[PDB]
RNA sequence: UAUGUUAAGUGGAAAAGGAUGUGGCGUUGCCCAGACAACUAGGAUGUUGGCUUAGAAGCAGCCAUCAUUUAAAGAGUGCGU
RNA sequence: UUGGCACCUCGAUGUCGGCUCAUCGCAUCCUGGGGCUGUAGUCGGUCCCAAGGGUUGGGCUGUUCGCCCAUUAAAGCGGUACGCGAGCUGGGUUCAGAACGUCGUGAGACAGUUCGGUCCCUAUCCGUCGUGGGCGUAGGAAAUUUGAGAGGAGCUGUCCUU
RNA sequence: GGGAUAAGUGCUGAAAGCAUCUAAGCAUGAAGCCCCCCUCAAGAUGAGAUUUCCCAACUUCGGUUAUAAGAUCCCUCAAAG
């Protein structure tokens, strides 16, 4: 696995605290607490942390790189932080906040309200532009999605929550 | 939430705020009182267990259940009561506001609530299958032989037997059954009667569990 | 209760003097209807003349029967003989008046014209 | 989705994937999202 | 007991066909001059030149498909009408 | 389904429709969830998951079927001795009467029509629906009980609002 | 109204430095599954739990009377048959 075992990972600054299996990254924007496979066995030098795997099997080579990567993320993100931008296009489909919870407004004859969690934080943009902010990448992208399923987008107008940047397949369907 | 043991009277008719007929069954329920707390630990389930009516007190040579026995006599008087006819408990309730001897009385409802009645229903006895089940019956004329018989109770070779439930005649009533979502519409506190709106199981001079509605 | 194979008299000036019924609109299974309930229904008496001639298939109200209506205050009102009013498939008549009582409860099924053209509300 | 004993690339841009035990092609043209094979 | 195979309860019912499921034995064309990835590095020129076709310059169809601005380049590998 | 085979049943396994009562499969008719579309939403078409429930009343024929008239959200396809006659009918078909057409010289014949034509049985066992007695639950009793399990429900329309 | 799911939709994610719903893990998702709601249910021979009532005196050794507490016989009845 070239993932895993060429691409060695680079402690900047933070405290990779690998305790037999159960690591525990902590850094400028919080603690995120892991645990990793087992036969897997981590060699951290000077600011530089390698996995090794036990043999060259396939299990041990899918698992190798699987979580080589899910260390970087958690260091590259105690660090630097994960950020998902999800627009809103559409005539009445606005975005505002209430209270660290996000109220949504994209014609559904109801508000529709998504409450925040730890570690994690929204914020809008122009009534456009929501912003979803942590250290986790997997609960940027929970959250994101979850915020993305109240209107995906559509085919023909594209009215919906975007991700920022996402085509949107454009059917020109007439009348 | 809150639950009394009483017993029908009849039906009657009240006339509403707006003019409506309401159609009313009287219940009475008089010096109902608990007799134990059942809890947790020392039972398993936390619940309360009430006496309704009076019974007379023992007395040496007794022929019915007018008057009680000495195994009753005992249980009453642990909650300084007299002995009672009627004997049922109550799970909904919260044990805590609830003390082994209190009466409890008619006002614990208040006028509009939602109540669920359980009794038990009349006796039909031994019936057929187009009364006890509801069957069509066959034909009256046109030369038949089958005018109220259940029709067939199976198959042929396949399932040489009749299956578990297959609706044939029998005694009808006496099943315990659960009317819900009614409601009182005046509790009156000095003739201790609780009147309920519709109707409710069971022959005069019942017994009917008025609780809460579970729903 | 009104099922069908039920002839009822028309109140109305529509041509037909005297109609029966095929269906009870409102249900898969409805079996009966009362005032207040619409029906389909073939004449089989019509005038010289009028509008609806013998033989057809019409849409029509009932407007009094002998069965009759228990009103929420316990109240009921029965008629002599039950009857019917063609409509025009918006709740308005085919003819020009009406003939007879009619009930109060037409009144809250928008039958509104019905109960405008009628010599008795009740 | 095609569900169909045949599973196989419709476009060039499809790629076959085997997902939960299933052999399905998965491609940018919604039409030839398939399934089982 | 020794050495290997399967991951489906296969074992413990079918078939044409379909498949980056996995194990073995060869054969092989490429690769430290550094093939293979996305290697986010350039992507166009007289020029659709000719038949230019609904005008249509990687699409309604004959392609005549010239050298390279160039480490790498095609009258465009190609998604398009 | 139409058949082929002739293996159980001719010391008899009542055969077709209808009625009463159902029960089970799902290759689903409606309802619920979806991928789609040559889907702008209503529309429809296609495929997938789905069997919990529901899945009309009549005219015509003995008819199953089919057609037709009104509805419904839908009016599903099959198994069950083409489910069920010791539960019912007996219109069709299959005894004896008669008659027409046809064939036969004739007696008679036709799966050609037509009118008429006896549906027996007091339930022993298993099964099933209710209802008692005996005994066991390490004393004899009166009352209140948890719930291992088991059964019942489980459908859906229109209108208004946004 | 919960809990677990079906087709499906994803999130992070490598084998296969790319991708990718999948292999680890972790989400969401149906009149379907489980609970929730109604009823029967300790012959549930695993025979369960709570409260109360009854409690001696002959044995020559219980393989013991008769009695408690409790019922029944019998009789007047029906909200039951
Ligand atoms: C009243 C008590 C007696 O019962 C009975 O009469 C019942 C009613 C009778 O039911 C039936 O008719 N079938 C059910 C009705 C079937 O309709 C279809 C239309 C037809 C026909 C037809 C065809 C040919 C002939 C025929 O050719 C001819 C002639 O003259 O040649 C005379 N006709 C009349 C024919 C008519 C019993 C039950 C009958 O059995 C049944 O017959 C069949 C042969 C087989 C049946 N299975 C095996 C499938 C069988 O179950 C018998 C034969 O009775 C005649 C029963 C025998 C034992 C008796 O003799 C007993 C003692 C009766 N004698 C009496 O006095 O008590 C009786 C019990
Ligand atoms: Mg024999």
């Amino acid at each position: 696995s070239r993932v895993g075992k060429k691409i060695i990972d680079i402690p900047s600054d933070v405290t990779v605290t690998f305790d037999g299996n159960h690591v525990t990254v902590k850094g400028p924007k919080g603690e995120l607490s892991r645990t990793l496979n087992e036969r897997m066995t981590f060699k951290q030098e000077e600011n530089t942390i390698e996995v090794v795997r036990p043999s060259d099997s396939k299990e041990d080579r899918t698992n190798h790189g699987t979580t080589r990567a899910l260390l970087n993320n958690m260091v590259q993100g105690v660090s630097q932080g994960y950020v998902k931008v999800l627009e809103l296009v559409g005539v009445g489909y606005r975005a505002q906040m209430q209270g660290k919870d996000l109220i949504l407004n994209v014609g559904y004859s109801h508000p529709v309200e998504i409450k925040a969690e730890e570690n994690i934080t929204f914020s809008v943009e122009k009534n456009t532009v929501v912003k979803v902010e942590g250290i986790s990448k997997e609960q940027v992208g929970a959250l994101a999605s979850n915020i993305r399923s109240v209107r995906p987008p559509e085919p023909y107008k594209g009215k919906g929550i975007r991700y920022q940047g996402e085509y949107v397949r454009r059917k020109e369907g007439k009348t | 939430t809150k639950g009394i043991l009483g017993r029908k009277i009849g039906m009657t008719q009240v006339f509403g705020e707006n003019g409506e007929l309401i159609p009313v069954t009287v219940v009475e329920a008089k010096e109902n009182v608990v007799l134990q707390k059942k809890t947790v630990e020392v039972d398993g389930y936390n619940a309360i267990q009430v006496g309704f009516e009076d019974k007379k007190a023992y007395k040496k040579d007794a022929k019915s259940n007018k008057y009680a026995n000495k195994p009753a006599e005992g249980h009453a008087k642990k909650a300084d009561a007299a002995p009672k006819r009627f004997i049922r408990e109550f799970r909904n309730v919260d044990v805590d506001a609830y003390e082994v001897g209190q009466e409890v009385s008619v006002d614990t409802f208040v006028a509009g609530d939602v109540i669920d009645v359980t009794g038990v229903s009349k006796g039909k006895g031994f019936q057929g299958a187009i009364k006890r089940h509801g069957q069509s019956r066959g034909p009256m004329s046109h030369g038949s032989h089958f005018h109220r018989a259940p029709g067939s109770v199976g198959m042929a070779s396949d399932a040489s037997r009749v299956f578990k439930g297959q609706k044939m005649p029998g005694r009808m009533g006496g099943n315990t059954v659960t009317v819900q979502n009614l409601e009182v519409v005046q509790v009156d506190t000095e003739n201790k009667v609780i009147l309920v709106k519709g109707n409710v199981p069971g022959p005069k001079k019942g017994l009917v569990e008025i609780r809460t509605s579970i729903k | 209760m009104i099922q069908q194979e039920t002839r009822l008299k028309v109140a109305d000036n529509s041509g037909a003097r005297e109609v029966l019924t095929i269906k009870v609109l409102g249900g898969s299974g409805r079996k009966t209807a009362n005032i207040g309930d619409v029906i389909v229904c073939t004449v089989k008496n019509a005038t010289p003349g009028g509008v609806v001639k013998k033989g057809d298939v019409v849409k029509a109200v009932i407007v009094r029967t002998k069965s009759g209506v228990r009103r929420n205050d316990g109240s009921y009102i029965k008629f002599d003989e039950n009857a019917c009013v063609i409509i025009r498939d918006d709740k308005g008549p085919r003819g020009t008046r009406i003939f007879g009582p009619v009930a109060r409860e037409l009144r809250e099924g928008n039958f509104m014209k019905i109960v405008s053209l009628a010599p008795e509300v009740l | 989705m095609k569900v169909r004993p045949s599973v196989k690339p419709i476009c060039e841009k499809c790629k076959v994937i085997k997902r939960k035990g299933k052999v399905m092609v998965i491609c940018e043209n919604p039409k030839h999202k398939q399934r089982q094979g």
